Protein backbone atom coordinates (compact mmCIF):
# COMPACT_ATOMS: atom_id res chain seq x y z
CA UNK A 1 0.00 0.00 0.00
CA UNK A 2 2.25 2.30 1.59
CA UNK A 3 5.65 0.42 0.57
CA UNK A 4 5.94 3.17 -2.59
CA UNK A 5 6.27 6.03 -0.31
CA UNK A 6 9.16 7.56 1.89
CA UNK A 7 8.39 9.87 4.50
CA UNK A 8 10.13 12.71 4.24
CA UNK A 9 9.03 15.13 7.12
CA UNK A 10 6.04 15.95 8.79
CA UNK A 11 4.49 18.89 7.56
CA UNK A 12 1.49 19.67 10.10
CA UNK A 13 -2.31 19.32 11.36
CA UNK A 14 -4.53 20.74 9.59
CA UNK A 15 -8.72 20.33 10.48
CA UNK A 16 -8.29 16.65 10.53
CA UNK A 17 -5.59 13.81 10.38
CA UNK A 18 -1.96 14.52 9.63
CA UNK A 19 0.04 15.65 6.86
CA UNK A 20 3.68 14.49 5.59
CA UNK A 21 5.88 15.21 3.06
CA UNK A 22 6.48 12.10 1.02
CA UNK A 23 8.44 10.67 -2.20
CA UNK A 24 6.79 8.14 -4.32
CA UNK A 25 10.26 5.90 -4.48
CA UNK A 26 9.46 4.99 -7.85
CA UNK A 27 8.84 7.69 -9.97
CA UNK A 28 10.69 9.87 -7.78
CA UNK A 29 7.44 12.18 -7.59
CA UNK A 30 7.22 14.63 -4.19
CA UNK A 31 3.52 14.17 -2.54
CA UNK A 32 1.69 15.47 0.32
CA UNK A 33 0.13 12.36 2.15
CA UNK A 34 -2.83 12.89 4.51
CA UNK A 35 -3.01 10.56 6.98
CA UNK A 36 -6.55 9.71 8.27
CA UNK A 37 -7.13 7.19 11.49
CA UNK A 38 -10.42 5.23 10.99
CA UNK A 39 -12.20 4.64 14.11
CA UNK A 40 -13.29 0.90 13.34
CA UNK A 41 -15.01 0.11 16.38
CA UNK A 42 -17.10 3.41 17.31
CA UNK A 43 -17.93 5.93 14.48
CA UNK A 44 -15.95 4.69 11.38
CA UNK A 45 -14.91 7.33 8.23
CA UNK A 46 -15.22 10.80 10.11
CA UNK A 47 -17.36 13.40 8.11
CA UNK A 48 -14.30 15.93 7.36
CA UNK A 49 -12.50 13.02 5.19
CA UNK A 50 -16.22 12.12 3.61
CA UNK A 51 -16.97 15.59 2.39
CA UNK A 52 -13.10 16.55 1.84
CA UNK A 53 -12.75 13.71 -0.27
CA UNK A 54 -16.32 13.34 -2.40
CA UNK A 55 -15.71 17.21 -2.73
CA UNK A 56 -12.15 17.03 -4.16
CA UNK A 57 -12.74 14.32 -6.68
CA UNK A 58 -15.41 16.51 -8.24
CA UNK A 59 -12.84 20.09 -8.24
CA UNK A 60 -10.08 20.14 -10.69
CA UNK A 61 -9.21 23.05 -11.00
CA UNK A 62 -5.70 24.87 -11.63
CA UNK A 63 -5.72 26.60 -8.22
CA UNK A 64 -7.21 23.83 -6.32
CA UNK A 65 -5.19 20.81 -4.31
CA UNK A 66 -5.43 18.04 -6.34
CA UNK A 67 -6.11 15.13 -4.84
CA UNK A 68 -4.04 12.35 -6.73
CA UNK A 69 -5.17 9.46 -4.99
CA UNK A 70 -7.07 7.66 -2.36
CA UNK A 71 -5.23 4.56 -0.32
CA UNK A 72 -7.55 2.01 1.63
CA UNK A 73 -6.83 0.17 4.93
CA UNK A 74 -8.77 -1.40 7.66
CA UNK A 75 -7.45 0.80 10.11
CA UNK A 76 -6.62 3.82 8.08
CA UNK A 77 -7.06 6.37 4.65
CA UNK A 78 -4.11 7.66 2.97
CA UNK A 79 -5.16 10.53 0.50
CA UNK A 80 -2.13 11.44 -2.11
CA UNK A 81 -2.14 15.08 -3.02
CA UNK A 82 0.07 17.08 -4.95
CA UNK A 83 3.09 19.25 -2.82
CA UNK A 84 3.08 22.63 -2.88
CA UNK A 85 6.49 23.93 -1.59
CA UNK A 86 5.04 26.53 1.58
CA UNK A 87 2.08 28.14 2.71
CA UNK A 88 1.03 31.91 2.46
CA UNK A 89 1.60 32.16 6.11
CA UNK A 90 5.08 31.27 5.87
CA UNK A 91 6.04 33.10 2.85
CA UNK A 92 4.08 36.75 4.57
CA UNK A 93 6.24 36.05 7.73
CA UNK A 94 9.40 35.69 5.53
CA UNK A 95 8.46 38.71 4.12
CA UNK A 96 7.63 40.72 6.94
CA UNK A 97 10.94 43.01 6.31
CA UNK A 98 11.06 42.77 2.89
CA UNK A 99 7.52 42.81 1.61
CA UNK A 100 5.50 41.37 -1.33
CA UNK A 101 5.47 43.12 -5.02
CA UNK A 102 1.89 44.28 -5.75
CA UNK A 103 2.25 42.52 -9.15
CA UNK A 104 2.91 39.18 -6.99
CA UNK A 105 -0.46 40.34 -4.21
CA UNK A 106 -2.66 40.81 -7.26
CA UNK A 107 -1.94 37.40 -9.34
CA UNK A 108 -2.47 35.41 -6.01
CA UNK A 109 -5.74 37.24 -5.34
CA UNK A 110 -6.43 36.68 -8.93
CA UNK A 111 -5.66 32.62 -8.59
CA UNK A 112 -7.26 32.49 -5.38
CA UNK A 113 -10.80 33.98 -6.83
CA UNK A 114 -10.12 31.68 -10.16
CA UNK A 115 -10.35 28.77 -7.71
CA UNK A 116 -12.91 30.11 -5.61
CA UNK A 117 -15.21 30.85 -8.15
CA UNK A 118 -14.96 27.16 -9.32
CA UNK A 119 -15.39 26.18 -6.24
CA UNK A 120 -18.84 28.30 -5.88
CA UNK A 121 -20.09 27.38 -8.99
CA UNK A 122 -19.84 23.67 -8.56
CA UNK A 123 -21.38 24.39 -5.47
CA UNK A 124 -18.89 24.22 -2.71
CA UNK A 125 -18.12 26.16 0.20
CA UNK A 126 -15.01 25.84 1.44
CA UNK A 127 -15.21 27.98 5.33
CA UNK A 128 -11.72 27.98 6.58
CA UNK A 129 -10.03 30.21 4.10
CA UNK A 130 -6.75 31.37 6.14
CA UNK A 131 -3.37 31.72 4.73
CA UNK A 132 -2.30 28.43 6.56
CA UNK A 133 -4.37 26.82 3.85
CA UNK A 134 -3.64 28.53 1.02
CA UNK A 135 -0.47 26.81 -0.80
CA UNK A 136 2.40 28.27 -3.45
CA UNK A 137 4.97 26.83 -5.86
CA UNK A 138 8.18 28.10 -6.62
CA UNK A 139 6.53 28.80 -10.01
CA UNK A 140 3.79 31.90 -9.41
CA UNK A 141 1.12 29.17 -8.51
CA UNK A 142 -1.66 29.46 -5.39
CA UNK A 143 -4.19 26.90 -4.73
CA UNK A 144 -6.84 26.08 -2.05
CA UNK A 145 -6.47 23.76 0.44
CA UNK A 146 -7.40 21.59 3.59
CA UNK A 147 -10.94 21.41 2.24
CA UNK A 148 -11.81 19.37 6.04
CA UNK A 149 -14.21 21.87 6.86
CA UNK A 150 -16.03 22.27 3.32
CA UNK A 151 -19.25 21.04 2.39
CA UNK A 152 -21.86 20.79 -0.50
CA UNK A 153 -24.88 23.46 -0.40
CA UNK A 154 -28.09 23.80 -1.72
CA UNK A 155 -29.94 26.67 -3.87
CA UNK A 156 -31.18 28.35 -1.74
CA UNK A 157 -29.20 27.17 1.40
CA UNK A 158 -30.18 26.14 4.54
CA UNK A 159 -29.10 26.39 7.67
CA UNK A 160 -25.46 25.01 7.87
CA UNK A 161 -22.66 24.58 10.76
CA UNK A 162 -22.27 27.58 13.09
CA UNK A 163 -18.60 26.63 14.08
CA UNK A 164 -16.50 27.80 10.82
CA UNK A 165 -13.55 29.83 9.84
CA UNK A 166 -11.06 30.68 12.25
CA UNK A 167 -12.13 33.68 14.27
CA UNK A 168 -9.82 36.32 12.26
CA UNK A 169 -11.28 35.33 9.37
CA UNK A 170 -15.07 35.24 9.68
CA UNK A 171 -17.49 37.01 8.50
CA UNK A 172 -20.47 39.61 10.23
CA UNK A 173 -22.64 37.34 9.65
CA UNK A 174 -21.46 34.45 11.50
CA UNK A 175 -19.83 36.40 14.48
CA UNK A 176 -23.69 38.19 15.15
CA UNK A 177 -25.10 33.95 14.38
CA UNK A 178 -27.85 35.06 11.31
CA UNK A 179 -29.59 31.74 10.24
CA UNK A 180 -28.07 31.48 7.05
CA UNK A 181 -24.76 32.35 5.37
CA UNK A 182 -23.43 31.33 1.47
CA UNK A 183 -20.87 31.83 -0.52
CA UNK A 184 -20.28 35.81 0.61
CA UNK A 185 -18.70 34.24 4.32
CA UNK A 186 -15.61 32.72 1.76
CA UNK A 187 -15.28 36.17 -0.06
CA UNK A 188 -14.61 37.83 3.15
CA UNK A 189 -11.87 35.43 4.06
CA UNK A 190 -10.59 36.27 0.98
CA UNK A 191 -11.18 40.28 1.23
CA UNK A 192 -9.13 39.99 5.15
CA UNK A 193 -6.53 37.74 3.57
CA UNK A 194 -5.71 40.15 0.59
CA UNK A 195 -5.20 43.01 3.00
CA UNK A 196 -2.89 40.92 5.42
CA UNK A 197 -0.81 40.07 1.91
CA UNK A 198 -0.15 44.15 1.68
CA UNK A 199 0.31 44.47 5.67
CA UNK A 200 1.62 41.65 6.34
CA UNK A 201 -0.28 41.40 9.06
CA UNK A 202 -3.84 40.11 9.78
CA UNK A 203 -6.71 42.49 9.28
CA UNK A 204 -8.46 42.02 12.15
CA UNK A 205 -6.98 39.82 14.69
CA UNK A 206 -9.38 39.38 17.50
CA UNK A 207 -8.99 38.08 20.83
CA UNK A 208 -12.72 36.91 21.30
CA UNK A 209 -16.08 37.41 19.48
CA UNK A 210 -16.72 40.71 20.89
CA UNK A 211 -12.91 41.76 20.01
CA UNK A 212 -13.41 40.80 16.51
CA UNK A 213 -17.03 42.50 16.03
CA UNK A 214 -15.08 45.86 17.50
CA UNK A 215 -11.96 45.25 14.91
CA UNK A 216 -14.57 45.69 12.55
CA UNK A 217 -16.86 48.14 13.83
CA UNK A 218 -13.79 50.22 14.24
CA UNK A 219 -12.31 49.51 10.62
CA UNK A 220 -15.13 49.41 8.62
CA UNK A 221 -18.20 51.62 10.31
CA UNK A 222 -21.74 50.39 12.18
CA UNK A 223 -23.41 48.12 9.85
CA UNK A 224 -7.28 51.20 6.18
CA UNK A 225 -4.74 49.81 3.76
CA UNK A 226 -2.22 52.46 2.72
CA UNK A 227 0.15 50.83 -0.11
CA UNK A 228 -2.98 50.39 -2.12
CA UNK A 229 -3.99 53.07 -4.65
CA UNK A 230 -7.27 53.52 -5.69
CA UNK A 231 -8.34 50.18 -7.89
CA UNK A 232 -7.35 47.58 -4.84
CA UNK A 233 -9.39 50.11 -2.30
CA UNK A 234 -12.46 49.75 -4.67
CA UNK A 235 -11.83 45.91 -4.74
CA UNK A 236 -11.52 45.22 -1.18
CA UNK A 237 -14.47 47.02 0.19
CA UNK A 238 -16.35 45.48 -2.21
CA UNK A 239 -14.62 41.96 -0.40
CA UNK A 240 -15.96 43.66 2.55
CA UNK A 241 -19.36 44.48 2.19
CA UNK A 242 -21.50 44.66 5.83
CA UNK A 243 -24.30 43.57 3.71
CA UNK A 244 -23.79 39.74 2.17
CA UNK A 245 -25.77 39.98 -0.49
CA UNK A 246 -24.11 43.65 -1.85
CA UNK A 247 -20.95 41.66 -1.05
CA UNK A 248 -19.01 40.46 -4.53
CA UNK A 249 -18.70 37.38 -5.82
CA UNK A 250 -15.48 35.53 -6.68
CA UNK A 251 -16.93 35.73 -10.71
CA UNK A 252 -17.92 39.12 -10.52
CA UNK A 253 -14.28 40.15 -8.63
CA UNK A 254 -12.35 38.65 -11.05
CA UNK A 255 -14.17 41.29 -13.75
CA UNK A 256 -12.35 44.07 -11.63
CA UNK A 257 -10.26 46.91 -13.28
CA UNK A 258 -7.55 45.80 -10.37
CA UNK A 259 -6.89 42.98 -12.28
CA UNK A 260 -6.92 44.72 -15.66
CA UNK A 261 -2.69 44.41 -15.54
CA UNK A 262 -2.85 40.88 -13.77
CA UNK A 263 0.82 38.76 -14.74
CA UNK A 264 1.87 35.74 -13.06
CA UNK A 265 5.34 36.30 -11.27
CA UNK A 266 7.84 34.14 -9.79
CA UNK A 267 7.75 34.38 -6.10
CA UNK A 268 11.12 35.18 -3.97
CA UNK A 269 11.97 32.24 -1.97
CA UNK B 1 -24.13 30.97 -9.70
CA UNK B 2 -27.42 29.88 -9.50
CA UNK B 3 -27.41 28.69 -13.10
CA UNK B 4 -23.87 27.46 -13.44
CA UNK B 5 -24.83 25.14 -10.61
CA UNK B 6 -28.13 24.39 -12.22
CA UNK B 7 -26.05 23.17 -15.78
CA UNK B 8 -23.29 21.62 -13.41
CA UNK B 9 -25.97 19.49 -11.29
CA UNK B 10 -27.32 18.44 -14.73
CA UNK B 11 -24.12 17.30 -16.30
CA UNK B 12 -23.70 15.54 -12.81
CA UNK B 13 -26.92 13.37 -12.92
CA UNK B 14 -25.71 11.98 -15.79
CA UNK B 15 -22.87 10.37 -14.32
CA UNK B 16 -24.67 9.80 -10.71
CA UNK B 17 -27.54 7.79 -12.08
CA UNK B 18 -27.73 4.24 -11.27
CA UNK B 19 -28.02 1.56 -13.44
CA UNK B 20 -31.68 1.47 -14.87
CA UNK B 21 -32.13 -2.56 -14.74
CA UNK B 22 -30.00 -3.72 -12.09
CA UNK B 23 -32.47 -5.23 -9.68
CA UNK B 24 -33.25 -8.41 -12.81
CA UNK B 25 -29.14 -9.26 -12.39
CA UNK B 26 -29.39 -9.60 -8.46
CA UNK B 27 -30.41 -12.85 -7.80
CA UNK B 28 -31.43 -12.65 -4.43
CA UNK B 29 -33.24 -9.77 -4.27
CA UNK B 30 -36.34 -7.56 -5.89
CA UNK B 31 -38.01 -4.51 -6.40
CA UNK B 32 -40.30 -5.14 -3.90
CA UNK B 33 -37.71 -5.69 -0.94
CA UNK B 34 -36.42 -2.08 -2.14
CA UNK B 35 -39.57 -1.18 -1.39
CA UNK B 36 -39.76 -2.27 1.97
CA UNK B 37 -36.44 -1.20 2.56
CA UNK B 38 -36.73 2.40 1.34
CA UNK B 39 -40.24 2.74 3.37
CA UNK B 40 -37.90 1.82 6.51
CA UNK B 41 -35.36 4.30 5.70
CA UNK B 42 -38.31 7.11 5.21
CA UNK B 43 -39.31 5.98 8.71
CA UNK B 44 -35.39 6.20 10.05
CA UNK B 45 -35.25 9.27 9.05
CA UNK B 46 -39.15 10.28 10.94
CA UNK B 47 -37.49 8.94 13.97
CA UNK B 48 -34.24 10.89 14.06
CA UNK B 49 -35.54 14.32 12.19
CA UNK B 50 -33.46 13.51 9.51
CA UNK B 51 -33.52 16.29 6.08
CA UNK B 52 -35.18 14.80 3.39
CA UNK B 53 -32.03 15.78 1.35
CA UNK B 54 -30.20 13.04 3.45
CA UNK B 55 -32.65 10.17 2.56
CA UNK B 56 -32.67 10.94 -0.87
CA UNK B 57 -28.51 10.46 -0.78
CA UNK B 58 -29.23 7.14 1.16
CA UNK B 59 -31.44 5.91 -2.04
CA UNK B 60 -28.99 7.18 -4.57
CA UNK B 61 -26.08 5.46 -3.09
CA UNK B 62 -27.99 2.16 -2.26
CA UNK B 63 -28.99 2.09 -5.71
CA UNK B 64 -25.74 2.90 -7.09
CA UNK B 65 -24.22 0.00 -4.95
CA UNK B 66 -26.67 -2.95 -5.78
CA UNK B 67 -26.00 -2.03 -9.18
CA UNK B 68 -22.61 -3.08 -9.05
CA UNK B 69 -22.63 -5.47 -5.44
CA UNK B 70 -24.65 -9.22 -5.33
CA UNK B 71 -26.49 -8.83 -2.24
CA UNK B 72 -28.40 -11.53 -0.28
CA UNK B 73 -31.73 -10.46 1.50
CA UNK B 74 -30.28 -10.95 4.66
CA UNK B 75 -27.90 -8.02 4.29
CA UNK B 76 -30.07 -5.60 2.31
CA UNK B 77 -30.76 -3.75 5.40
CA UNK B 78 -26.99 -3.39 6.36
CA UNK B 79 -26.52 -2.08 3.33
CA UNK B 80 -29.33 0.87 3.63
CA UNK B 81 -28.12 1.28 7.12
CA UNK B 82 -24.44 2.27 5.85
CA UNK B 83 -26.00 4.24 3.11
CA UNK B 84 -28.11 6.20 5.75
CA UNK B 85 -25.54 6.42 7.71
CA UNK B 86 -23.27 7.58 5.18
CA UNK B 87 -25.67 10.12 3.69
CA UNK B 88 -26.45 11.73 7.24
CA UNK B 89 -22.51 12.22 7.95
CA UNK B 90 -22.28 14.26 4.52
CA UNK B 91 -24.95 16.60 4.41
CA UNK B 92 -25.76 16.63 8.43
CA UNK B 93 -25.18 18.89 11.15
CA UNK B 94 -26.00 17.07 14.00
CA UNK B 95 -25.88 13.48 12.50
CA UNK B 96 -27.49 10.47 14.45
CA UNK B 97 -24.20 8.85 15.84
CA UNK B 98 -23.49 4.95 14.80
CA UNK B 99 -24.72 3.69 18.29
CA UNK B 100 -28.14 4.79 16.83
CA UNK B 101 -27.98 3.13 13.44
CA UNK B 102 -27.88 -0.02 15.12
CA UNK B 103 -30.20 0.16 17.44
CA UNK B 104 -32.91 0.77 14.89
CA UNK B 105 -32.10 -2.50 13.04
CA UNK B 106 -33.47 -4.10 16.17
CA UNK B 107 -29.62 -5.73 16.85
CA UNK B 108 -29.99 -8.02 13.27
CA UNK B 109 -26.38 -6.58 13.20
CA UNK B 110 -23.41 -5.60 14.63
CA UNK B 111 -21.87 -2.64 14.85
CA UNK B 112 -18.90 -3.81 13.83
CA UNK B 113 -20.81 -4.85 10.16
CA UNK B 114 -22.20 -1.51 10.22
CA UNK B 115 -19.00 0.30 9.91
CA UNK B 116 -17.28 -2.69 8.12
CA UNK B 117 -20.15 -2.04 5.52
CA UNK B 118 -19.97 1.87 5.54
CA UNK B 119 -16.44 1.32 4.49
CA UNK B 120 -17.15 -1.03 1.81
CA UNK B 121 -19.89 1.28 0.15
CA UNK B 122 -17.30 3.90 0.12
CA UNK B 123 -15.01 1.54 -1.74
CA UNK B 124 -17.65 0.83 -4.19
CA UNK B 125 -18.91 4.32 -4.70
CA UNK B 126 -15.15 5.42 -5.40
CA UNK B 127 -16.10 8.15 -2.55
CA UNK B 128 -18.13 10.04 -4.91
CA UNK B 129 -20.79 11.02 -2.46
CA UNK B 130 -21.91 14.43 -3.82
CA UNK B 131 -24.78 13.29 -5.73
CA UNK B 132 -27.79 15.30 -7.43
CA UNK B 133 -31.27 14.19 -6.42
CA UNK B 134 -34.55 14.96 -6.71
CA UNK B 135 -34.67 17.40 -3.39
CA UNK B 136 -32.26 19.48 -5.18
CA UNK B 137 -34.23 20.47 -8.31
CA UNK B 138 -37.08 20.95 -6.53
CA UNK B 139 -35.88 23.60 -4.17
CA UNK B 140 -34.45 25.54 -7.37
CA UNK B 141 -37.92 25.24 -9.08
CA UNK B 142 -39.50 26.22 -5.61
CA UNK B 143 -37.87 30.19 -6.57
CA UNK B 144 -39.86 29.97 -9.83
CA UNK B 145 -43.18 30.32 -7.54
CA UNK B 146 -45.62 33.39 -7.65
CA UNK B 147 -46.12 33.84 -4.84
CA UNK B 148 -44.38 30.59 -2.49
CA UNK B 149 -47.31 28.33 -1.38
CA UNK B 150 -45.71 25.87 1.36
CA UNK B 151 -48.80 23.34 0.60
CA UNK B 152 -47.30 22.91 -2.98
CA UNK B 153 -43.96 22.75 -1.89
CA UNK B 154 -44.59 20.23 0.79
CA UNK B 155 -46.57 18.20 -1.82
CA UNK B 156 -44.02 18.23 -4.55
CA UNK B 157 -41.70 17.03 -2.04
CA UNK B 158 -44.30 14.25 -0.78
CA UNK B 159 -44.46 13.18 -4.40
CA UNK B 160 -40.87 13.21 -4.56
CA UNK B 161 -40.32 10.92 -2.25
CA UNK B 162 -42.95 8.69 -3.51
CA UNK B 163 -40.73 8.43 -6.44
CA UNK B 164 -38.10 6.49 -4.20
CA UNK B 165 -40.17 3.84 -3.49
CA UNK B 166 -40.53 1.96 -6.83
CA UNK B 167 -37.63 1.48 -8.55
CA UNK B 168 -39.72 0.69 -11.64
CA UNK B 169 -40.65 2.95 -13.17
CA UNK B 170 -38.61 5.39 -11.73
CA UNK B 171 -35.26 4.45 -12.19
CA UNK B 172 -35.50 5.10 -15.57
CA UNK B 173 -36.07 8.90 -15.16
CA UNK B 174 -33.73 11.84 -13.87
CA UNK B 175 -34.05 13.95 -10.72
CA UNK B 176 -34.23 16.91 -12.76
CA UNK B 177 -37.31 15.32 -14.35
CA UNK B 178 -39.32 13.62 -11.20
CA UNK B 179 -38.41 17.10 -9.58
CA UNK B 180 -39.93 18.36 -12.88
CA UNK B 181 -43.27 16.02 -12.60
CA UNK B 182 -43.41 16.42 -9.18
CA UNK B 183 -43.38 20.65 -9.32
CA UNK B 184 -46.05 20.55 -11.82
CA UNK B 185 -48.34 17.99 -10.22
CA UNK B 186 -48.27 19.72 -6.73
CA UNK B 187 -48.75 22.92 -8.05
CA UNK B 188 -51.54 21.79 -10.44
CA UNK B 189 -53.58 19.92 -7.43
CA UNK B 190 -53.20 23.31 -4.59
CA UNK B 191 -53.86 25.91 -7.07
CA UNK B 192 -54.55 25.03 -10.85
CA UNK B 193 -51.33 26.61 -12.28
CA UNK B 194 -49.35 24.51 -14.60
CA UNK B 195 -45.20 23.99 -14.93
CA UNK B 196 -44.44 27.31 -15.17
CA UNK B 197 -42.80 29.69 -18.67
CA UNK B 198 -39.75 30.75 -16.65
CA UNK B 199 -38.78 27.07 -15.94
CA UNK B 200 -39.20 25.97 -19.42
CA UNK B 201 -36.18 28.86 -20.10
CA UNK B 202 -34.44 27.10 -16.94
CA UNK B 203 -34.69 23.58 -17.25
CA UNK B 204 -35.39 23.38 -21.21
CA UNK B 205 -38.12 21.07 -20.24
CA UNK B 206 -41.76 21.50 -21.50
CA UNK B 207 -44.94 19.68 -20.04
CA UNK B 208 -44.69 17.24 -23.39
CA UNK B 209 -41.10 16.45 -22.66
CA UNK B 210 -42.24 15.83 -18.38
CA UNK B 211 -45.41 14.01 -19.64
CA UNK B 212 -44.27 10.11 -19.31
CA UNK B 213 -42.97 10.81 -16.01
CA UNK B 214 -46.19 12.88 -15.20
CA UNK B 215 -48.42 10.14 -15.91
CA UNK B 216 -46.41 7.54 -13.93
CA UNK B 217 -46.41 10.23 -11.06
CA UNK B 218 -49.92 10.81 -11.63
CA UNK B 219 -50.88 6.78 -11.39
CA UNK B 220 -48.36 6.30 -8.07
CA UNK B 221 -50.42 9.60 -6.58
CA UNK B 222 -53.83 8.15 -7.36
CA UNK B 223 -52.93 4.70 -5.90
CA UNK B 224 -50.95 5.89 -3.21
CA UNK B 225 -53.75 4.51 -0.30
CA UNK B 226 -53.32 0.85 -2.18
CA UNK B 227 -49.73 0.70 -2.11
CA UNK B 228 -47.97 -1.68 0.44
CA UNK B 229 -45.56 1.01 1.82
CA UNK B 230 -47.46 3.48 3.78
CA UNK B 231 -44.39 5.52 5.71
CA UNK B 232 -44.28 8.56 3.14
CA UNK B 233 -47.77 8.68 3.64
CA UNK B 234 -48.06 8.62 7.30
CA UNK B 235 -45.27 10.99 7.42
CA UNK B 236 -46.61 13.55 5.07
CA UNK B 237 -50.06 13.88 7.42
CA UNK B 238 -48.58 16.04 9.48
CA UNK B 239 -48.54 19.86 9.96
CA UNK B 240 -44.84 20.10 9.62
CA UNK B 241 -45.84 19.00 6.12
CA UNK B 242 -49.50 20.72 6.23
CA UNK B 243 -51.23 17.40 5.72
CA UNK B 244 -50.39 17.28 2.10
CA UNK B 245 -50.55 13.66 2.19
CA UNK B 246 -54.81 13.70 3.31
CA UNK B 247 -55.68 15.82 0.04
CA UNK B 248 -57.28 14.25 -2.97
CA UNK B 249 -55.20 13.88 -6.11
CA UNK B 250 -56.69 15.30 -9.44
CA UNK B 251 -58.88 12.49 -11.37
CA UNK B 252 -57.02 13.62 -14.30
CA UNK B 253 -54.01 16.34 -15.88
CA UNK B 254 -55.77 17.47 -19.04
CA UNK B 255 -52.27 17.43 -20.46
N1 LIG C 1 4.59 25.18 6.75
S1 LIG C 1 5.47 25.09 5.51
O1 LIG C 1 5.63 26.41 4.88
O2 LIG C 1 6.82 24.61 5.88
C1 LIG C 1 4.77 24.11 4.40
C2 LIG C 1 3.38 24.06 4.26
C3 LIG C 1 2.76 23.24 3.30
C4 LIG C 1 3.53 22.42 2.46
N2 LIG C 1 2.98 21.61 1.50
C5 LIG C 1 1.71 21.12 1.47
N3 LIG C 1 0.93 21.18 2.57
C6 LIG C 1 -0.34 20.70 2.61
O3 LIG C 1 -1.13 20.78 3.71
C7 LIG C 1 -0.56 20.80 5.03
C8 LIG C 1 -1.04 21.96 5.89
C9 LIG C 1 -2.44 22.44 5.46
C10 LIG C 1 -3.39 22.84 6.59
C11 LIG C 1 -2.65 23.33 7.83
C12 LIG C 1 -1.70 22.29 8.41
C13 LIG C 1 -0.91 21.51 7.36
C14 LIG C 1 -0.87 20.08 1.38
N4 LIG C 1 -2.04 19.53 1.04
C15 LIG C 1 -1.93 19.12 -0.25
N5 LIG C 1 -0.70 19.44 -0.72
C16 LIG C 1 -0.04 20.03 0.30
N6 LIG C 1 1.22 20.54 0.32
C17 LIG C 1 4.93 22.48 2.58
C18 LIG C 1 5.53 23.31 3.54
MG1 LIG D 1 -33.63 -9.94 -8.68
Amino acid sequence: SMENFQKVEKIGEGTYGVVYKARNKLTGEVVALKKIRLDTETEGVPSTAIREISLLKELNHPNIVKLLDVIHTENKLYLVFEFLHQDLKTFMDASALTGIPLPLIKSYLFQLLQGLAFCHSHRVLHRDLKPQNLLINTEGAIKLADFGLARAFGVPVRTYTHEVVTLWYRAPEILLGCKYYSTAVDIWSLGCIFAEMVTRRALFPGDSEIDQLFRIFRTLGTPVVPPLDEDGRSLLSQMLHYDPNKRISAKAALAHPFFQDVTKPVPHL
Amino acid sequence: YHEDIHTYLREMEVKCKPKVGYMKKQPDITNSMRAILVDWLVEVGEEYKLQNETLHLAVNYIDRFLSSMSVLRGKLQLVGTAAMLLASKFEEIYPPEVAEFVYITDDTYTKKQVLRMEHLVLKVLTFDLAAPTVNQFLTQYFLHQQPANCKVESLAMFLGELSLIDADPYLKYLPSVIAGAAFHLALYTVTGQSWPESLIRKTGYTLESLKPCLMDLHQTYLKAPQHAQQSIREKYKNSKYHGVSLLNPPETLNL
